[PDB]
C-alpha cells in the first residue's frame, strides 16, 4: 500500500546548503498534496509546507515561506526540501507527509494519512566525532547486595545517534539506555545502565557494544568489578 | 492563521480508567457541508505521527473502538475509554480548513500507578578516564513513580551548581516505572582535591532523603 | 480661329467598378468598400486576455472533469472559449447532459470560474467511493472516472441511504453537477447498489427534482450499454443544495463557484492558439480592419463590424471614368 | 439620369483635369489649358464625404431593427431552427446591398446635375456675347485673354463690356 520513504540522515554546519527527499509511493504521486513537518527537539508539530505535484502549486506557511524551498518532481515520485545558509535553528526532525488528494484551490487538506520516518538535520559548528566509551563498575554493596548495578558512559561524540546494546544484544531484560545530553562543548553523551543480581558479579561477563555509525566507530568496553 | 489550544498539557491515566483531552480552536472549523475539518494524531514515543480521528469523528482504518472525537464548531474533544501501555504518547489535533494548517500544543499521557521508590546508585570515574584529564561522576535513579524528583550533589558536604546534567527515560511498558541519571563534571585537578562524593536523592515515596556516597581511591 | 471656353469633368488611370440600379460593373474615377473580406487566420487574445481554448475537450468534459481534460484543472479568467466540431473527449462513460445548451447559454455570461471543494471523497465513509471506476475512460493507463464527481457503490454488501447537504456559505453563485446511473440490467443493479429499485431526490430553494433510474436494453456504445445522465443547477448564496439517495447517485465533489461576469462566448473552431492580440475575433480567425462590415463569420466577440452575407459592397464616391 | 450629362452631350471626360471633379478647357491668343471649378468641387467633396457616413448609418439603424424583429422572435418560439438565422441574415443582406445600389444611382445622377448646373452658370454670364457649338462649348464673338478667363470661372463676368466686339 502507501509507503513514503525519505532520505535521512544529515549532518551539517551553519552555512551549507541542504536537500532532504522524500519518495512516495502505491498510488498517484501527482494526485496527491504531499509536504513536510518540522519537530524540533522536545517540542510540537510545525507544518512547513505543501505542494501538489501535477501543478507544481506551492501553499507555503508565512512562517517558512522564502526561507525553504519546497519542490516536487513526477517523474520519480520525489518530494523535497531545501535550504540556502542552514543555522543551529534548523537542527530538527523533519516529516514527509501525504495530504489532501484536492485539485481545487480551496478545500479539505486533511486527513495527513501517511507519514515519513522522519529524518535527522544536525546543523552545528562541531564536526563529527566518534564516542569514548567508560566503564561503569558493579561494587560494592552493603553485605552481599541482591541486586547489581552497572553501565557504561558513552562520551563526547557528535552527531546522533549512537545505539547501545549489552552482550551483544544477549543482555535485555533490566536495561536503561539513557537519552544524550547536548554538552557545553558541542558534543554528546549519554550513559547505559543495567541492573543485574550480585550474584552473577563473579561469573558473568558483561560488555556493552557501542555504535556510532556517523563515525564508523565500534567499541566494546568491558565491565568488570574493582 | 487558525490557532489551536489543547488541555490538559499532561495526562496521567490508570489502566482501567477512562481519558479525555479537549481541543479549542479561534475559528469555526464547521464546513457548509456539515463536517468539521479537524483531524487528531497520535505520536507513540520514538514513532512518527499517525492519523488517530478525521474528520471530527470517524475513525482511521487500524484505530480501536476507544477511541472517538466529538464536537463541533470552535470546540472539540477526543475521548479514550481504556487506556494502555500501547497508547501512550502525545497527542496532537490539527485545522484543516484553512491553509496554513496548525497543530495544537499537545497532550502527552503518561500510565499513572503506585507511588515507588528509587533504587539509588552511584558509580565514581574510572581509571581510564582521568587519564584523559577529566572526571565525571554518575549517580542513578532507577525505576521509580512519579517522574519529579530531586538529585543533588554535595562533595565534601558542599552543594555542587551548574556543574551537572539530568536525563530521564521514557516510561517502561512493564511496570509504568521512570529511571533518571545525574552526571557531575569535574576536571581531574579538582576531583583530586575532595575525598566525599554523594548525590543525596528526594523523591515521594521516601520518607526522608536517601544518600548514597563513596571515598575517592576506595 | 476664335477663342473658346469648353466645360467637362474628371478622368484618370482607374479601374474601380461599381453596382447601380441598371449598369452593373461601372468603372468610375474614386471609390469606397465598405466590407472587410480578410482576417489572419488565427486565434487571438481579446484585449490582452487569453481565450479557453479545450483541444480535443468538451465543455461537457470540462467541467465535470474528464480525464483526458487534465490541462483545464482551475484555468485563469477567459475572453471567450473555443470548442471543436465532434471533440474526441466529451462524455468517456456514454451518457447524456441535461439542459446543455441552456448551460453553454449560460457561459456567455461568465468570464472565470474557481473550482472548490464542497464534498470531500473521504466524507464518504459508509460507502466504498474508491471502486466506481471504468474502462475507455481512463486515467493513468488505469480504468477511471470523472474527476469532479464520484460514482459511489454498495461497501460489504450494503448501501446505506445518504442524507447529505450543501449549504453555499460563500458570496457567490456556485454551479453544482451531478448525475444519475442508468442501469445495464437487473443483475447490475444489485451488483453495484444492492437495492432493485433506488431513486435520487435533489433540492434548494428554486429546485425541486425527483429522478428514478430507468432500466432497458440499450446499445453497446464503446461496450457499455449501461448509461450515464448529469444535471446542474445555480444554487445562489445562503441557500443549500440537499442531496438524497440509496443508489445510483454519482455525487459531486467540486462545485464552479461564478466569480466574474461579462461578455463570452463559445465558437465552433477546428483553429489552435496564434499567440496574437486583436479588438475583434472570429471562429476563422481575428479581424483587425475600420470597415463598417464584414463577410467572414456570422458569430464575432469584441469591437467588430457587421456581418453581411455579401460577396461585395462598393459605393462610388467620383464620376464615370472614360476612357 | 434624370439631368444626363455624362452620356448626355459631352464624349468623354479630361484626364488632362486633375485639380478637380467638374471644370473648364479654355483656348485663346496666349494658349490652351484646363483647369477646375473651385467652388463646386470643393462643395461636392464636403455634400458626398457625408453622405458616405449617412448612408453608412443608414444601414446601421434597420441592421438594429432586422436583429431586433429577430430577438422578438426568439424569445417567442421555443424551437426555433438555425436556419431562421440565415433567414434575417438574407433578408438584411438583400436590404444592404439594396441600399448600395440605390445610393450609386444617386451618387451618378448627382455628377451629371453638377456637370449641368455648371454649364447653366457659365452660359448665363455669357448670354448672347458667344456662339453655342453643342457640345460643351462656347465660341467668343468677341476676343477673350486669360484675364478675360479668370472673370468667366470665378463668377464676376461682365457683359456691358462686350457688345459684340470689344
Ligand atoms: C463584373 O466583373 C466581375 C469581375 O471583376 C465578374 O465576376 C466574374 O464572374 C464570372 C461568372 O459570372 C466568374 O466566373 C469569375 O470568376 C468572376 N471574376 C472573378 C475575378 O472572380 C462579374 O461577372 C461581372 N459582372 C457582370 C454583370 O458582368
Ligand atoms: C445556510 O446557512 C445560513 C447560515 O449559515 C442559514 O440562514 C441564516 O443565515 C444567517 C446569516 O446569513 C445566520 O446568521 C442564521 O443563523 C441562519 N439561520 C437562520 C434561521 O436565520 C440558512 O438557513 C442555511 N440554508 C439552508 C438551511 O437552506
Amino acid at each position: 500500500e502507501v509507503q513514503l520513504v525519505q532520505s535521512g540522515a544529515e549532518v551539517k554546519k551553519p552555512g551549507e546548503s541542504l536537500k532532504i527527499s522524500c519518495k512516495g509511493s502505491g498510488y498517484s504521486f501527482s494526485d496527491y498534496w504531499i509536504g513536510w513537518v518540522r519537530q524540533m527537539p522536545g517540542e510540537g508539530l510545525e507544518w512547513m509546507g505543501i505542494i501538489y505535484p501535477a501543478s507544481s502549486e506551492i501553499r507555503y506557511s508565512p512562517s517558512f515561506q522564502g526561507l525553504v524551498t519546497i519542490s516536487r518532481d513526477k517523474s520519480i515520485n520525489t518530494a523535497s526540501l531545501q535550504w540556502s545558509s542552514l543555522k543551529a535553528s534548523d537542527t530538527a526532525i523533519y516529516y514527509c507527509a501525504r495530504h489532501a488528494s484536492c485539485s481545487a484551490r480551496s478545500c479539505y487538506w486533511g486527513p495527513v494519512d501517511y507519514w515519513g520516518q522522519g529524518t535527522l538535520v544536525t546543523v552545528s559548528s562541531a564536526s563529527t566525532k566518534g564516542p569514548s566509551v567508560f566503564p561503569l563498575a558493579p561494587s560494592s554493596k552493603s553485605t552481599s547486595g541482591g541486586t547489581a548495578a552497572l553501565g557504561c558512559l558513552v562520551k563526547d561524540y557528535f552527531p546522533e545517534p549512537v545505539t547501545v546494546s549489552w552482550n551483544s544484544g544477549a543482555l535485555t531484560s533490566g536495561v536503561h539506555t539513557f537519552p544524550a545530553v547536548l554538552q557545553s562543548s558541542g558534543l554528546y553523551s549519554l550513559s547505559s545502565v543495567v541492573t543485574v543480581p550480585s550474584s552473577s558479579l563473579g561469573t558473568q561477563t558483561y560488555i556493552c557494544n557501542v555504535n556510532h555509525k556517523p563515525s564508523n566507530t565500534k567499541v566494546d568496553k568491558r565491565v568488570e568489578p574493582k | 492563521d487558525i490557532v489551536m489550544t489543547q488541555s490538559p498539557l499532561s495526562l496521567p491515566v490508570s489502566p482501567g480508567e477512562p481519558a479525555s483531552i479537549s481541543c479549542r480552536s479561534s475559528q469555526s472549523l464547521l464546513h457548509g457541508n456539515g463536517y468539521n475539518y479537524l483531524d487528531w494524531y497520535l505520536q507513540k514515543p520514538g514513532q512518527s505521527p499517525r492519523l488517530l480521528i478525521y474528520l471530527g469523528s470517524n475513525r482511521a482504518s487500524g484505530v480501536p473502538d476507544r477511541f472517538s472525537g466529538s464536537g463541533s464548531g470552535t470546540d472539540f474533544t477526543l475521548k479514550i475509554s481504556r487506556v494502555e501501555a500501547e497508547d501512550v504518547g502525545v497527542y496532537y489535533c490539527m485545522q484543516a480548513l484553512q491553509t496554513p494548517l496548525t497543530f495544537g500544543g499537545g497532550t502527552k499521557v503518561e500510565i499513572k500507578r503506585t507511588v515507588a521508590a528509587p533504587s539509588v546508585f552511584i558509580f565514581p570515574p574510572s581509571d581510564e578516564q582521568l587519564k584523559s584529564g577529566t572526571a565525571s561522576v554518575v549517580c542513578l535513579l532507577n525505576n521509580f513513580y512519579p517522574r519529579e524528583a530531586k538529585v543533588q550533589w554535595k562533595v565534601d558536604n558542599a552543594l555542587q551548581s551548574g556543574n551537572s546534567q539530568e536525563s530521564v527515560t521514557e516510561q517502561d511498558s512493564k511496570d509504568s516505572t521512570y529511571s533518571l541519571s545525574s552526571t557531575l563534571t569535574l576536571s581531574k585537578a579538582d576531583y583530586e582535591k575532595h575525598k566525599v562524593y554523594a548525590c543525596e536523592v528526594t523523591h515521594q515515596g521516601l520518607s526522608s532523603p536517601v544518600t548514597k556516597s563513596f571515598n575517592r581511591g576506595e | 480661329d476664335p477663342d473658346q471656353i469648353c466645360i467637362g469633368y474628371h478622368a484618370n488611370n482607374s479601374t474601380e467598378q461599381v453596382d447601380t440600379i441598371m449598369e452593373k460593373n461601372v468603372t468610375v474615377t474614386h471609390a469606397q468598400d465598405i466590407l472587410e473580406k480578410t482576417h489572419n487566420g488565427k486565434l487571438c487574445d481579446l484585449d490582452g486576455v487569453k481565450p479557453l481554448i479545450l483541444r480535443d475537450c468538451s465543455v461537457a468534459g470540462w467541467l465535470l472533469g474528464n480525464p483526458m481534460c487534465d490541462e483545464f484543472i482551475n484555468v485563469p479568467e477567459w475572453s471567450y472559449i473555443v470548442e471543436k466540431a465532434n471533440p474526441v473527449n466529451d462524455l468517456c462513460y456514454p451518457g447524456d447532459f441535461n439542459d446543455y445548451e441552456e448551460l453553454k447559454h449560460l457561459l456567455s455570461r461568465i468570464n472565470h470560474f474557481e473550482k472548490i471543494q464542497i464534498i470531500p471523497k473521504s466524507s464518504w465513509s459508509s460507502h466504498e467511493a474508491s471502486l466506481g471506476v471504468s474502462s475507455a475512460c481512463p486515467y493513468q493507463g488505469k480504468s477511471s472516472f470523472f474527476r469532479n464527481v464520484v460514482w459511489l457503490i454498495k461497501k460489504d454488501s450494503t448501501y446505506p441511504t445518504i442524507k447529505r447537504s450543501y449549504n453555499n456559505t460563500n458570496q457567490e453563485d456556485l454551479l453544482v453537477l451531478w448525475g444519475i446511473h442508468h442501469p445495464n440490467d437487473a443483475a447490475e443493479q444489485t451488483k453495484l447498489y444492492q437495492n432493485p429499485t433506488t431513486y435520487i431526490s435533489v433540492g434548494t430553494s428554486t429546485l425541486n427534482q425527483r429522478l428514478v433510474p430507468r432500466i432497458a436494453t440499450r446499445s453497446k456504445v464503446k461496450g457499455l450499454s449501461g448509461r450515464m445522465e448529469f444535471f446542474w443547477t445555480i444554487l445562489k448564496p445562503n441557500d443549500a443544495i440537499n442531496f438524497e439517495s440509496n443508489g445510483n447517485f454519482i455525487a459531486p465533489e467540486y462545485a464552479y463557484k461564478i466569480v466574474k461576469k461579462g461578455d463570452s462566448t463559445i465558437m465552433k473552431s477546428e483553429l489552435e492558439y496564434g499567440n496574437c492580440n486583436t479588438k475583434c475575433q472570429t471562429p476563422m480567425g481575428a479581424i483587425n480592419s475600420s470597415m463598417p462590415f464584414h463577410n467572414i463569420h456570422p458569430l464575432t466577440i469584441g469591437e467588430c463590424p457587421k456581418y453581411v452575407k455579401s460577396n461585395r459592397l462598393v459605393l462610388a464616391i467620383g464620376l464615370r471614368n472614360s476612357p | 439620369g434624370l439631368f444626363g450629362a455624362i452620356a448626355g452631350f459631352i464624349e468623354g471626360g479630361w484626364q488632362g483635369m486633375v485639380d478637380g471633379w467638374y471644370g473648364y478647357h479654355h483656348s485663346n491668343e496666349q494658349g490652351s489649358g484646363y483647369a477646375a471649378d473651385k467652388e463646386s468641387t470643393q462643395k461636392a467633396i464636403d455634400g458626398v464625404t457625408n453622405k458616405v457616413n449617412s448612408i453608412i448609418d443608414k444601414m446601421n439603424t434597420q441592421f438594429e431593427a432586422v436583429g431586433r424583429e429577430f430577438n422578438n422572435l426568439e424569445r417567442r418560439i421555443e424551437n426555433l431552427n438555425k436556419k431562421m438565422e440565415d433567414g434575417f441574415l438574407d433578408v438584411w443582406t438583400y436590404n444592404a446591398e439594396l441600399l448600395v445600389l440605390m445610393e450609386n444611382e444617386r451618387t451618378l445622377d448627382f455628377h451629371d446635375s453638377n456637370v449641368k448646373n455648371l454649364y447653366d452658370k457659365v452660359r448665363l454670364q455669357l448670354r448672347d456675347n458667344a456662339k453655342e457649338l453643342g457640345n460643351g462649348c462656347f465660341e467668343f464673338y468677341h476676343k477673350c485673354d486669360n484675364e478675360c478667363m479668370e472673370s468667366v470661372r470665378n463668377g464676376t463676368y461682365d457683359y456691358p463690356q462686350y457688345s459684340e466686339e470689344a
